[PDB]
């Protein structure tokens, strides 16, 4: 019934802080942890993400840079988390995956595991974990995946979920990005049950083109990430029948053991039900920067929020499924599931969220492959990895397994 | 004196049981505390203080549904020991609710059922309520049936299963669970009454004029239907006086125990200005396909047996005239290997409806239970949805990785294949 939330690295912390802030504003919890809302619907299932003692988040904060402590503590909601759950090391990893996976991650991982055990053992019935991080760093991309390996070796029966973000050239353009992204995908493929492939390319495109911000900072992307997290967690936060817990969501949306990489989407990006339904499936609102019309959706979850006619929602869902029937697989009957919630998000009087397991996500896995190959033929910076105890056979296996995943997605695309 | 024990499994089973037992309380006059200022003992038990305790066991693997009853209006009617609950649910997975999660609580549930059974003297059998599309209601129900057939081998085990519909479906693997539980319950059960969700949804949208029906309306209508079925066992009638009579009248062969149920009339509360319907009009409405609970075309199929159960202001001579009128329609074709003839049992107790509900009280009503081959049309709809998925092995790992062999997916399907043939050979 309860979910332990882990956040690692600079990006992981800077998106998780916004996530906790936005869901606290939705629930009514102020910066002091005291409930100041107006509805019991807000606190019907608040124990999923909070512990009562005043309400305290279940967050476990991890980093190898001590400064990110203050950067989270100086935030509006920095004083509500347990001060004991801040496990931040001293020597940072920088931008090297091997440093966060073999040398510096393996030194703090024991303390982080003990903290996670202390937080999890208090749950009456723990349902799973979630972990917000980045595939483009050295602390998150490596240490979080090592943490997932340890947790799955320690909690095999619990659903493990992630909110990974992949790097983009227009955001950081670091030369070592594809190595970290590939090696992190290689670990998320085997040791994860659910993944929300957030793309910095999609966030930058949305902020620049649609929102007309000339130079979108990290705050602009983090706002969209927080909205995405709130939309995809509103089912697990409020009472309902669709996607009640993590395992039901996984059974609903994951057809095959490896095809568990999802495509978020949110609307409106900052207006009636048909406009929401048209924008929700539209490619401009995708957070993975791929065209959903390139491939075929395997499973779709549409979550509407606000005061709307549920009859109108159902009619629009059927109309879209009829008009776009050419993009849904015929071998998964009734693969589009619609849920409605009466609590709108922060600042929106009406909102819609889309979670789609689709084959077009392989497009993204192509990019990380291509950017890898362009610097793997010449061995651009591989000596930065073998000096940390890594081996190039791991690089070859990572590339091979990512390519095999792409091939599987393509097989199920034209099937 | 013979008594029956109800078993409610899963969210759907418990939520249908709430409406059912509420309606039983209104019908008999029992107050929510169990005080009632005959045959009603078939479903209730007497204590020293005079409190009436239902013979109802509420089983769930998640506390959300049961705790709605432990603190609801009828929280004092059921003993806390009868409301069994676990911490971990099946998560829309038959294997979880059958082999691992349900195995943790099956011994406790059986111990409770044995405790209720020892308090009985002439026990007939069990009326098990569940659903097909749910992990609990499909896995734990089949496990419990397999366990009960070893202990209560001689006791009839009826079913009231909820046939999944896309309009209210909660999982995409509902056909998997529907086929899997059907394979493992087809031998232990002996008369299963199936209700299709989409039929109830259509009736609520059409007759009750509800734009977006919820589980409250569907549960109220299904409780009405189950009460109409069991009124023969509760009010000391002249037909279906026992559970074995249900098998005798509706199930000529052990593998065709799937009666089709029709209830008339369904009238919105605001439409009470209507004149009361005659016996002929409701008798004719029995055979229309707007009042069916599992949508199909019985005019194509061949009837095996038909039991009609009337309630309210009903005159036997009017029923006989309706029978004579009905028996002269070319669309009603009986199998030649079964004697051609209806069975009619009339109950004089007025129907009862929940005040504040959308169903208006009626002066008379009729429930028609016919064993027909056309119900197999509802089976094929499942198998197609099965064949579209197992062909690509979609969601199969969710079942094999939780303690069940893959070869049981085919076998179960193969069984239903024979089941389909069982309706083609007979018809
Ligand atoms: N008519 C009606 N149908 C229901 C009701 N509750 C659930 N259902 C149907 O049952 C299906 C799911 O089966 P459930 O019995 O609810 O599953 P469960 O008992 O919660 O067990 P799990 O699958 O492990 O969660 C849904 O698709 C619904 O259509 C109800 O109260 N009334
Ligand atoms: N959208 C978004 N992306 C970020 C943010 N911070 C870092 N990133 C991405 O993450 C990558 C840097 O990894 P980082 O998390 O800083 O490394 P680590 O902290 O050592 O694990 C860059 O390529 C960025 O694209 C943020 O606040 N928002
Ligand atoms: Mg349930």
């Amino acid at each position: 019934r309860e979910i332990v939330h882990i956040q690692a690295g600079q990006c992981g912390n800077q998106i998780g802080a916004k996530f906790w802030e936005i869901i606290s504003d939705e629930h009514g919890i102020d910066a002091t942890g005291a409930y100041h809302g107006d509805s019991d619907l807000q606190l019907e299932r608040i124990n999923v993400y909070y512990n009562e003692a005043k309400y305290v988040p279940r967050a476990v904060l991890v980093d190898l840079e001590p400064g990110t402590m203050d950067s989270v503590r100086s935030g509006p909601f920095g004083q509500i988390f347990r001060p004991d759950n801040f496990v931040f090391g001293q020597s940072g990893a920088g931008n090297n995956w091997a440093k966060g996976h073999y040398t510096e991650g393996a030194e703090l991982v024991d303390s982080v595991l003990d903290v996670v055990r202390k937080e999890a053992e208090s749950c009456d019935c723990l349902q799973g974990f979630q972990l917000t991080h980045s595939l483009g760093g050295g602390t998150g991309s490596g240490m979080g995946t090592l943490l997932i390996s340890k947790i799955r070796e320690e909690y095999p029966d619990r659903i493990m979920n992630t909110y990974s973000v992949v790097p983009s050239p227009k955001v950081s353009d670091t030369v070592v990005e594809p190595y970290n992204a590939t090696l992190s995908v290689h670990q998320l493929v085997e040791n994860t049950d659910e993944t929300y492939c957030i793309d910095n390319e999609a966030l930058y495109d949305i902020c620049f083109r649609t929102l007309k911000l000339t130079t979108p900072t990290y705050g602009d992307l983090n706002h969209l990430v927080s909205l995405t997290m709130s939309g995809v967690t509103t089912c697990l936060r409020f009472p309902g029948q669709l996607n009640a817990d993590l395992r039901k969501l996984a059974v609903n949306m994951v057809p095959f053991p490896r095809l568990h990489f999802f495509m978020p989407g949110f609307a409106p990006l900052t207006l009636t039900v048909p406009e929401l339904t048209q924008q929700m499936f539209d490619a401009k609102n995708m957070m993975a920067a791929c065209d959903p019309r390139h491939g075929r959706y395997l499973t779709v979850a549409a979550i509407f929020r606000g005061r709307m006619s549920m009859k109108e929602v159902d009619e629009q869902m059927l109309n879209i499924q009829n008009k776009n029937s050419s993009y849904f697989v015929e071998w998964i009957p009734n693969n589009v599931k619609t849920a409605v919630c009466d609590i709108p998000p922060r600042g929106l009087k009406m909102s819609a969220t889309f979670i789609g397991n689709s084959t077009a996500i392989q497009e993204l896995f192509k990019r990380i492959s291509e950017q890898f190959t362009a610097m793997f033929r010449r061995k651009a910076f591989l000596h930065w990895y073998t000096g940390e105890g890594m081996d190039e056979m791991e690089f070859t296996e990572a590339e091979s397994n990512m390519n095999d995943l792409v091939s599987e997605y393509q097989q199920y695309q034209e099937a | 004196m013979r008594e029956c024990i109800s078993i409610h499994v899963g969210q759907a089973g418990v939520q249908i049981g709430n409406a059912c037992w509420e309606l039983y309380c209104l019908e008999h006059g029992i107050q929510p505390d169990g005080q009632m200022p005959d045959s009603f003992n078939t479903f209730f038990s007497e204590t020293g203080a005079g409190k009436h305790v239902p013979r109802a066991v509420f089983v769930d693997l998640e506390p959300t549904v049961v705790d709605e009853v432990r603190t609801g209006t009828y929280r004092q009617l059921f003993h806390p020991e009868q409301l069994i609950t676990g911490k971990e649910d099946a998560a829309n997975n038959y294997a979880r609710g059958h082999y691992t999660i349900g195995k943790e609580i099956v011994d406790l549930v059986l111990d409770r059922i044995r405790k209720l059974a020892d308090q009985c003297t002439g026990l007939q059998g069990f009326l098990i309520f569940h659903s097909f599309g749910g992990g609990t209601g499909s896995g734990f129900t089949s496990l419990l049936m397999e366990r009960l057939s070893v202990d209560y081998g001689k006791k009839s085990k009826l079913e009231f299963a909820i046939y999944p519909a896309p309009q209210v479906s909660t999982a995409v693997v509902e056909p998997y669970n529907s086929i899997l539980t059907t394979h493992t319950t087809l031998e232990h059960s002996d008369c299963a009454f199936m209700v299709d969700n989409e039929a109830i949804y259509d009736i609520c949208r059409r007759n009750l004029d509800i734009e977006r029906p919820t589980y409250t309306n569907l549960n109220r209508l299904i409780g009405q239907i189950v009460s109409s079925i069991t009124a023969s066992l509760r009010f000391d009638g002249a037909l279906n006086v026992d559970l074995t009579e249900f098998q005798t009248n509706l199930v000529p062969y052990p593998r065709i125990h799937f009666p089709l149920v029709t209830y008339a009339p369904v009238i919105s509360a605001e439409k009470a200005y209507h004149e009361q319907l005659s016996v002929a009009e409701i008798t004719n409405a029995c055979f229309e396909p707007a009042n069916q609970m599992v949508k199909c075309d019985p005019r194509h199929g061949k009837y095996m047996a038909c039991c009609m159960l009337y309630r309210g202001d009903v005159v036997p001579k009017d029923v006989n005239a309706a029978i004579a009128t009905i028996k002269t329609k070319r669309t009603i074709q009986f199998v030649d290997w079964c004697p051609t003839g209806f069975k009619v049992g009339i109950n004089y107790q007025p129907p009862t409806v929940v005040p504040g509900g959308d169903l208006a009280k009626v002066q008379r009503a009729v429930c028609m239970l016919s064993n027909t081959t056309a119900i197999a049309e509802a089976w094929a709809r499942l198998d197609h949805k099965f064949d579209l998925m197992y062909a690509k092995r979609a969601f199969v790992h969710w079942y094999v990785g939780e303690g069940m062999e893959e070869g049981e997916f085919s076998e179960a399907r193969e069984d239903l294949a024979a089941l389909e043939k069982d309706y083609e050979e007979v018809g």
